[PDB]
């Protein structure tokens, strides 16, 4: 054959688990390009896939990082963490300052988030803090910003309090190149990747947007 | 002797049925000084070039 | 596909006559004159007679009672 | 001596070089050894055997 | 090449036989890949015969292990070699010197 | 079959890279800060932050 | 929300067989992700030119010799191999080396041909060492990819009759080493971004930015089986 056909998947079948997992197995693939191709998407969806996440807070009560609230068991850097963990989508809007006055007993739920249009919560019955049957009272305002990939709070008066902004929607990318078969030949790869998401995009939607990030940047050289 | 001649040559379906018959047909593994019952082990066969 | 025998042990105890009522499940099974009762699904006879012996649907009882109806 | 031979070239005198790992593409930690090595080819042949 | 020897690796090729060595110096006058034919020196020549030394090399031959035993010129043509100095480089051997 | 013990023990070069692996220096890049869990600890790492 | 495009700024050239690029407004990070992608197609998928078949006059084997020549047919045989040649037009040509007299055999004593040339003349193939010598052979050059070792070439002997027929070990990968760095370009309005120079050494026969560009679209084309996963 002629030196410019290379073999393809001819083989994908994607199985996710039930929420937002999915192993994509795409086999066969020819030697050494399952970890080229595992490669290039996995640094692409760790490193830069657009995205918005919780950016920074402020708490009326609160202004110290190491701090106690009165009536919330849980500390400052636990709000703080369930906070990083809340899986949030915006529209257009690229900032959006959201409020969470609340006060009873039960847990507060991300679902007592003030309601918006360009806002969704993929997981309202997200926890961020637990309250006493106590008339102690929760107000803060969050700061939702739209970027590109993680940035810790090392890297950046009020006095506010800084969160490390995961706009990544991926969490776990971890790809595996498992040796395949085609007739007489063996040393064929096939590749595994395994993703899992926060739930505002389903895995098979990041695998597209990675492809097309990836070949958008390859678009100059090609001919 | 069609299958012997077949098999001699080494067409390309024999490597089908092979890996049909390998699938669940555990290979005993066993070391030259088997000192101990654990130096026979059976594993299942991966098909390797 | 299968890995270990453990839950087929825990049904059939001495995993010696696990080995033994397989092998004879395994045997009708093989020469063509029964059925199988669980869905195969690309395994093997032997492998197809552990799963119905770990599933529970097979045992030396079941097997002889099988037998003596016929 | 085998340091100052080593630095009559170019190459670093502790002897250990940076290698990046050939298929992830990020440096491998904690600085590696390498070097010309004189290695045979026994006879014990695996066709041999087999 | 060993290219961490250690020192005593020319005597290993030069003192078996199979390196070849000159037997006595001379200019070369004919290197094939077959045979070698050195001119010896007028010095080094007695006074009866008109010497002129032909090495027949070794070319692909079995050795009792099943090794290829093979013996290639290492002197190009016109050069000048003298006394024991390796001329055809033996089987695991280069420029004399032994090469596992 | 001699005694209670594991024969599976992983042996010489996988638990080189447990070791290397659950340790702690004592002041690395990135010491001090809070995780959402495995996931995040292993997305970091990746990225080399 | 959107990343700027790289697009090759230069091809500067050290020398003729090495060559560096400089894939430039690359974003962030992706310095790395282009590298090592574009390292590892260029080593392991590029059109080489390397020898396959030779045939010498009045040689019946590869483990013999030819009177005149201070080389085995080995020796001659494994020179060849290295040989590095550029063809346009065909997939397979037959090239023919013919030479009489003392003195070595270089590559530029080929018969020349339209389409085909020599890369480097001065490659040396064997070595005359007798007036009343002379070598023939008709070397058989193809354009494949990879290396395809010669045992496995010869599966159904495609009609190998002729014993005179030497088969050598193919090598069609032009690339030798390929090396790439990230540096901060600096560029005006914007923080920081990366630059990423490819530095490649070739036998010859590629240009810099033929391999580049053919990496870049196998790495494009292959990659649209991600672009729509398409459940199974």
């Amino acid at each position: 054959g002629s030196v410019t056909e290379f073999l393809k998947p001819r083989l994908v079948d994607i199985e996710q688990v039930s929420s937002t997992h999915a192993k994509v197995t795409l086999e066969p693939l020819e030697r050494g390009f399952g970890h080229t191709l595992g490669n290039a998407l996995r640094r692409i969806l760790l490193s830069s896939m657009p995205g918005c996440a919780v950016t920074e807070v402020e708490i009326d009560g609160v202004l110290h990082e190491y701090s106690t609230k009165e009536g919330v068991q849980e500390d400052i850097l636990e709000i703080l963490l369930n906070l990083k963990g809340l899986a949030v989508r915006v529209q257009g809007k690229d900032e959006v300052i959201l409020t969470l006055n609340k006060s009873g007993i039960g847990p507060v739920t991300a679902a007592d988030i003030t309601h918006d249009g360009d806002v969704e919560i993929v997981k309202p019955q997200h926890v961020i803090c637990h309250l006493t049957d106590e008339n102690a009272s929760i107000s803060m305002r969050i700061k939702v910003q739209r970027g590109r990939g993680y940035v810790p709070a090392s890297t950046r008066p009020i006095g506010r309090l800084l969160v490390d902004a995961c706009y990544s929607p991926v969490e776990r990318i971890a790809y595996n190149v498992e040796a395949a078969r085609v007739e007489q030949r063996t040393d064929l790869d096939k590749l595994v990747i395994e993703m899992e998401t926060n739930g505002t995009i389903d895995p098979e939607e990041a695998i597209r947007r990675a492809a097309t990030i990836l070949a958008e940047q390859l678009e100059a050289f090609v001919d | 002797k069609a299958a012997k001649k077949m098999v001699e040559r080494e067409e390309a379906v024999v490597w089908d049925i092979l890996d049909e018959v390998i699938r669940e047909h555990p290979v005993l593994l066993n070391r030259a000084p088997t000192l101990h019952r654990l130096g026979i082990q059976a594993f299942e066969p991966v098909l390797i070039e | 596909a299968r890995v270990t025998v453990q839950d087929a042990v825990e049904k059939i105890g001495n995993r010696f006559d696990l080995v033994l009522v397989a092998a004879r499940r395994a045997r009708q099974m093989q020469v063509g004159g029964k059925d199988p009762l669980v869905p195969e699904e690309n395994d093997k006879t032997t492998v197809i007679a552990l799963r119905e012996i770990e599933e529970g649907l097979i045992n030396n009882q079941i097997l002889d009672v099988r037998e003596r109806q016929e | 001596e085998i340091k100052e031979l080593l630095k009559l070239g170019d190459l670093p005198t502790s002897g250990q070089i940076r290698l990046y790992d050939g298929r992830t593409g990020e440096q491998f930690e904690r600085p590696v050894t390498v070097g010309y090595m004189y290695m045979l080819k026994l006879n014990h042949l695996v066709d041999d055997k087999m | 090449k060993p290219l961490v020897g250690t020192g005593m690796e020319r005597a290993v090729a030069v003192d078996s036989g199979v390196t070849a060595v000159a037997k006595r110096g001379g200019v070369v006058q004919y290197v094939d890949a077959s045979r070698i034919v050195i001119k010896v020196n007028e010095d080094e020549m007695y006074p009866g015969e008109a010497g002129i030394d032909i090495y027949n090399l070794t070319k692909y031959t079995r050795s009792n292990q099943n090794t290829c035993i093979n013996q290639m010129p290492c002197v190009s043509l016109g050069e000048p070699v003298e006394r024991g100095d390796v001329l055809a480089d033996g089987p695991s051997t280069d420029l004399g010197e032994l090469a596992l | 079959p001699a005694n209670g013990e594991p024969i599976i023990v992983p042996s010489q070069d996988v638990v080189l890279g447990l070791y290397y692996m659950t340790r702690d220096c004592v002041n690395a890049k990135g010491e001090g800060m809070v995780l959402t869990g495995p996931k995040e600890a292993e997305r970091l790492y990746r990225s080399g932050l």
